[PDB]
């Protein structure tokens, strides 16, 4: 805080102020089609001969 | 090789035909040697000048 001498009048002082941010999100859209190309060989854990 | 066949078709799964080898009820006697061409099973073998095992073969220089 400023010295001043008892006779004189004072000292005035600034200040401060703000700030912003903004932000949207973006979109995500992943997918799979599904044959019967896909569907019918044959998953691992199957016995051999007859699935 | 991922198509699964969607058609109308015959086939075969094999044909086995078994392969009598013996004839007779002799001694077998057996060896290993060297070869000296590529041999398939049950062919009939010389030797060379060498001593490997050629696939016979008559009337050779």
């Amino acid at each position: 805080a400023p010295f001043v001498a008892p006779n004189v009048q004072g000292r005035v002082i600034k200040e401060s102020g703000y700030n912003t941010k903004t932000f949207k999100p973006a979109y995500v859209k992943p997918k799979h089609v599904i044959d019967p190309n896909m569907i019918i060989p044959r998953q691992p854990g199957e016995a051999l001969g007859t699935g | 090789t991922s198509l699964p066949n969607y058609l109308a078709g015959n086939g075969d799964l094999g044909s086995w035909e078994p392969t009598q080898i013996f004839a007779g009820e002799a001694d077998i006697v057996t060896e290993g040697g060297a070869a000296g061409a590529d041999i398939e099973i049950y062919q009939v073998i010389a030797k060379n000048a060498a001593g490997a095992m050629v696939p016979h073969d008559p009337t050779a220089t």
